[PDB]
């Protein structure tokens, strides 16, 4: 209902890559599914994986190991940890809201950009 | 000691009329056709017939026969009893570990078994093992050694052979022959009935006895049988075997007619007058418990290719599970999944129980032969053989499915639900094989039972849950969905791990369910199937379990108890 | 079939006052459950769906809080016009059965 | 006629050494043991092992054996290779059918047969049943008058019989042994050998050859075989058989020592200035189909019990799979019901033709012997029997499971899905009966194949679509989906039958499905399966199917052809 | 959305039973189940079954082969057929609808009564 | 997975015009299909869940006529806040692929 991005507008290659989703308005441990869609200059959006309402999760299997989501529920975080990163992927990140009964991308973040040079 | 029978009319269809005759201790002789009663007078005067049918008495020294007959003489079967995986060495342990009294000490029974085996001459074989189809062992010439010797162990004064020449080659059947004239002399009677003899063979005997279609036709010394049928009216040609002559009689170069020559003999009223001047458990239960089981679980290892391959098959076969189905998905596919591979589980129990139909139907013709014997008791042969063969094998690949296919699937995650699974396809393991022993004993063909293990199964296997719904069956078949193993056995396992589980994501289903007909939990799977949610729901099958295994092995106790022993 | 029971089968209560009415299954509804609102000379009219839900056109003094067979309605500070005939329907199988039926009363 | 043999070297290790001979016009015969040359001279002497092992020459009459040898001479199995189930007047005729040339009448060829059961003496017998397990049929000493009868259709000079007294009673062998005499006395060369004759066979031989451990030990008339032994040091004594005295040679009362006495015989000598004085298809491909596919239709109405029982059988369980899934729903419990019985169709069909292991195999040993015998061509064998015995005992269960089940199911009431439902458990029968045919064609045990048909099957279960979800398996097991057989009529059935459906009453789903998650249409049940909704995608099962039938039968075809048929 | 009962409001013993319920607003072919509910006096409520939208149907096992429901498509009517008739069931009758996808009673018509007796 | 593809890859339209917006599939989706409008600058909006389904918050411009593999967005007489960019998604597999997008312009 509220979603918020946050984190560091640049990083060096190879590194590493954090980003947090601050949700108010709702409880993340809740109801819905909670995921992560990036958007690459000369726009082509991808999708890339959620995290459930109960901790699981599913990725997108062209990103294999490289991304991990984790979730804080403490204070309605979740967590985007992606490793070891390409300057091919400086695209534009989402938090994003999947209701699951209803099947569509309901909510959408207010979104970051991630640049990758040295 | 001599036998002495007299006046016997054995029927089941009269195949008997009258046979009269003693048994010095010699070497007595029963030759004739098959049709006649060269296989039916011995197993008579073995006691080993239905006593209904007798009518004639059968004395010893002028002693009629007590009940301790069978335990003071030995009885050989025709084919080879003997344990071909274990040794000469193990065999005769194992006979005389049953049979002599338990006073007597183990440097004492060495001793006895060290004369026979002595006696019988193998000790160039006498630690090699017998022969299997998969073990290379000792030639057939010395099977048959084996097999007496077994029947050795008490001292008996009197021995029954059956057909020890029928199997063998001409210069196997001599060697065995002059073994026993040898132990003829000794005082040992020797009773038995050879198919076709040669004149090698026949020199050797020392009484005759001739028999067809249930008439006596000889009786006396077998030297005195050629020249009888001489003065019958008969002629021997040159370069002729006599018991093939015995035979051409029989056939036409007209029985009655044969016979009633054989009344009006000087030999039949020696016999007359004869017989007229005569005429006016052991050990405790579980001794016997320890002994069969050391037998049958040195023949588990003895023969591997049966035991270890049923180990592969169940690694080979939770690895292809475990490759197929590697870690499911809780999403709309997961029920499909999940309800599959446990469907798999359970049914692969059953189907692969049909193995224990070989159980007590290869040790048929063994079991009676050491019952009549009497080495043991019928609840002390069943509990050892259980304890044996059927309680590891079981255990071990319900294991081996545990093992694998739970963390690489990655089922529900919890430190019981590993062990209510892997305690599950132990007891469905046990109850379709009860139910192979509830069919299969007492039957002495394979294919028939085969059969009909797979016919129960794949009707057991419609009631499931799987395929049809349970809850919508017409009530007079409902009641039918109580009769099946794998029903318990798979709901057990889906009630063990479809509880906690969530099926649709990004939908909390379990507080409340808008939009209907979703199934996007655990429960609302696990109640469309019909199946309690209560911890008794999960408990209810082991018990159900637990009673159709206590049912199923004592028909398979009372099925051993009531056979045709005879 | 699943039968259904609501065993107050009647009530005497004042103006104001909580009341709570008790709808026990004969086996699982999980969450199927209704709540049907009869005046004296009408056809019934849906009060609670799915067991926690309300529909539009009735104030929040309603509610159910029901979790596996114990399915109960809870009106909180029922009016005058909150008098009548209420009944439970499980529609988990297809022969919907409705519970008997309560019916509310003022000393 | 005359044989003449000369120099013989056979090897596989080389089990004949040289054979020195001549055979006369008479009464020709081998004695030995079974591990000698009994067995083995004969099969070389009647062309029927390897000519790849062979050294020597064989003549006839001053000329080598030709390529019509095999067709110009009779050979005669020891067990009985008749058609049990026929009568002897058709077997005859279909041993006349297929060697005599299409040239002769009916009338022609009927005279030859009325010659040939007059001179065996079975007119009583004619029209009977041979007999089977199941029927009361004529006896086994006159089944062994039929199968040498089936010899002798071309009227030959040269018989080869293979131990013709084995397996019979004592008295039942002297029949067959002077009609034999009688037989000789016409001028034909018979050729045989016993296991152990008796004198009152022996005195009816013309010529006598021993063998033991691949060495010619005697050859020469048999009236002389005793004499020529009591100059070789041993003793025959009275009242002994002569033909046993022999082997009592062989066994010691060694081998080297009395070949080498033969080599120095007034006998072999005679036998070597012998040798030196001599040295010094059939019928149309057509006709070959019908008489085949005759036969075996005769055997397949002759044996009800194996026959009807599968009608049977398919009625009965026809039922029950009526009564179980009585009409079905289009609630939320109707995907599982009619994805439950389609499931359990497919595999009754496949499953159920593990039977077809029982075609090829059980006649493997009539279907070389007539080969080499060259009745028909491997073509003309393979596309009758398929004729006669596959393709009508499956065309009718896909009926009779099309017919009960379809109306008391209450699927798709249309008049094409009916006949679809039809057409695919014929084909997903066939393909699982070829697959069989695939495997058992070659081999000579029933078990081993029928284990293997059991494991093929299990692991095509597993990818049919209903256990697992075939869209979710990892893309490295993914192609083993296309192998399965039972995927391929599931996925039809499947098709023919969700196509316009609905299973959420009360809600139309198939414009918009709101609150998915929901499986509402038979689409969305079909998609999630992972299956093609295009009428392409239906029939790219049945043209699947289609290539794995002659894919199937083609290796099936090429076993029978690529078999070592000696 | 807006249902109407009909019928015959008396009948003899043991000859029959029709009622008609006319629904306007709406198009019957389109998207819901259609039932009928009978009401007892002694006031015990009782469903009898449904057809569906697609001419399919299923009856309550109580009432075994004694009722039939049929439709017309032409103007939106949906019939009931209850046949050999006792003098117990001299309930009143409601023509309801069923939305399926939410599974409740949603809409119910006015109801009328029917009595059985000579 | 399913790739998706809108062939349109682009527009030159003109204000007050009918325009329409192919969406083709690699496989069936029966339905499970989305369309959202990104301005420049923003997140991407909901405008059609369901392939037929319009969400609160825009005119009955917009409809979209899907069946099979064929998915298709209609705009009857666009204005001037309707160009934009526009994606169509399916939500039938796992990988959520979408479509490529098409960026309308005017003349
Ligand atoms: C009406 C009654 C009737 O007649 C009848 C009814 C139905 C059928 C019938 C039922 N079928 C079937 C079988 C299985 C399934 C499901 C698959 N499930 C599930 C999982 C699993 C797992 C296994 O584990 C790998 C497994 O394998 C077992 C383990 O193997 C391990 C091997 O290790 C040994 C080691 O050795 C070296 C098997 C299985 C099997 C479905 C249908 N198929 N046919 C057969 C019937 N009779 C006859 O046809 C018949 C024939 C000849 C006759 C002749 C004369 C007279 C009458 C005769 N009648
Ligand atoms: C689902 O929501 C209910 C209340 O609607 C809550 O009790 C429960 O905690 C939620 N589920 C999870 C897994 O948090
Ligand atoms: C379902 O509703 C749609 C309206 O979009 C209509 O096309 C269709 O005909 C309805 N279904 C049936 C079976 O009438």
């Amino acid at each position: 209902v509220q979603l918020q991005e946050s984190g560091p507008g640049l990083v060096k290659p190879s590194q590493s890559l954090s980003l947090t989703c601050t949700v108010t308005g709702f409880s993340i441990t809740s109801d819905y599914a909670w995921n992560w869609i990036r958007q690459f200059p000369g726009k082509k959006l991808e999708w890339m994986g959620y995290i459930n309402f109960d901790g699981g999760t599913t990725y997108n299997p062209s990103l294999r190991g490289r991304i991990s989501i984790t979730r804080d529920t403490s204070k309605n975080q979740f967590f985007l940890q992606l490793r070891s990163v390409t300057p091919e992927d400086t695209a534009t990140y989402y938090c994003a809201t999947f209701y699951g009964a209803k099947g569509t991308l309901d909510y959408w973040g207010q979104g970051t950009s991630v640049t990758v040079s040295s | 000691a001599v036998l002495s029978f007299h006046n016997i009319c054995y029927r089941v269809k009269e195949i008997l009329s009258n046979i009269n005759g003693i048994m010095k201790p010699g070497l007595n002789a029963i030759l004739g056709p098959t049709g006649g009663g060269k296989s039916s007078l011995l197993d008579v005067l073995a006691a080993r017939k239905d006593p209904s049918g007798l009518s004639g008495d059968v004395l010893i020294n002028g002693a009629p026969r007590p009940a301790n007959f069978k335990c003071n003489s030995g009885y050989v079967v025709q084919d080879d009893v003997v344990m071909g995986t274990l040794t000469v060495r193990e065999n005769l342990q194992f006979s005389a570990a049953l049979r002599l009294a338990t006073t007597m000490t183990n440097h004492e029974k060495n001793e006895r078994i060290n004369r026979v085996i002595q006696e019988l001459g193998l000790d160039k074989v006498a630690d090699s093992k017998v022969g299997t189809q998969f073990i290379r062992g000792v030639s057939g010439g010395e099977r048959k050694r084996t097999s007496i010797g077994m029947e050795l162990i008490t001292d008996p004064s009197i021995l029954f052979l059956d057909e020890p020449t029928t199997g063998l080659d001409s210069s196997t059947a001599n060697a065995v022959l002059l073994l026993l004239k040898r132990m003829s002399k000794q005082g040992r009677t020797i009773i038995f009935s050879i198919h076709q003899p040669r004149y090698s063979i026949f020199k050797l005997f020392d009484s005759l006895t001739l028999l067809a279609s249930g008439r006596l036709m000889f009786h006396g010394p077998a030297q005195e049988a050629l020249g009888y049928f001489e003065s019958a009216g008969y002629h021997c040609e040159a370069y002729n075997n006599p018991a093939d002559f015995f035979l051409d009689i029989i056939n036409g170069d007209l029985i009655e007619k044969l016979a009633e020559i054989y009344v009006n003999s000087s030999f039949y009223k020696e016999t007359k007058a004869e017989l007229h001047q005569l005429s006016g458990y052991t050990t405790s239960f579980c001794h016997q418990l320890r002994w069969v089981s050391k037998r049958s679980f040195k023949n588990l290892l003895g023969n591997p290719q049966a035991s270890i391959a049923q180990i592969i098959v169940t690694v080979v076969l939770g690895l292809v599970i475990g490759a197929i189905y590697f870690g499911l998905k809780n999403d709309s596919t997961g029920i499909q999944n999940r309800a599959g591979v446990l469907f798999f589980l359970t049914t692969n129990q059953c189907f692969s129980s049909v193995s224990a139909v070989e159980l007590f139907v290869v040790e048929k013709k063994l079991f009676i032969h050491e019952y009549i014997s009497g080495y043991y008791r019928v609840s002390s042969y069943f509990l050892g053989k259980l304890l044996s063969d059927l309680l590891p094998m079981r255990m071990l690949p319900s294991i081996i499915f545990t093992c694998i296919v739970y963390f690489m699937l990655g089922l529900k995650p919890k430190a019981d639900a590993f062990f209510v699974m892997m305690f599950t396809l132990m007891m469905v393991a046990y109850s379709a094989s009860s139910m192979a022993l509830a069919i299969a004993a007492g039957q002495s063909v394979v294919s028939v039972a085969t059969l009909l293990m797979t016919i129960c199964f794949v009707f057991m296997m419609i009631f499931s849950g799987l395929l049809v719904n349970l809850t919508t069956i017409a009530s007079w078949l409902s009641w039918l969905q109580y009769f099946s193993i794998p029903r318990y056995g798979f709901t057990a396992l889906q009630h063990n791990e479809f509880l906690g589980q969530n099926f649709c994501p990004g939908l909390n289903a379990t507080g409340n369910n808008p939009c209907n007909y979703a199934t996007c939990t655990g429960e609302e799977y696990l109640v469309k199937q019909g199946i309690d949610l209560s911890p008794w729901g999960l408990w209810k099958n082991h018990v159900a379990l637990a009673c159709m295994i206590v049912i199923f092995l004592t028909i398979a106790y009372l099925k051993l108890l009531f056979l045709k022993k005879y | 079939d699943i039968v259904l029971t609501q065993s107050p089968s009647s009530f005497s209560v004042s103006l104001g006052d909580r009341v709570t009415i008790s709808c026990k299954a004969s086996g699982y509804i999980l969450n199927r459950l209704a709540w049907y609102q009869q005046k004296p000379g009408n056809a019934p009219r849906l009060l609670i769906s799915g067991a926690t839900s309300l529909e539009t056109g009735f104030p929040s003094r309603f509610s159910g809080t029901g979790s596996g067979k114990d399915y109960t309605l809870s009106i909180s500070s029922l009016q005058t016009e909150d008098v009548g005939t209420y009944y439970c329907q499980q529609y988990w199988s297809t022969p919907w059965t409705f519970g008997g039926g309560t019916k509310l009363e003022i000393r």
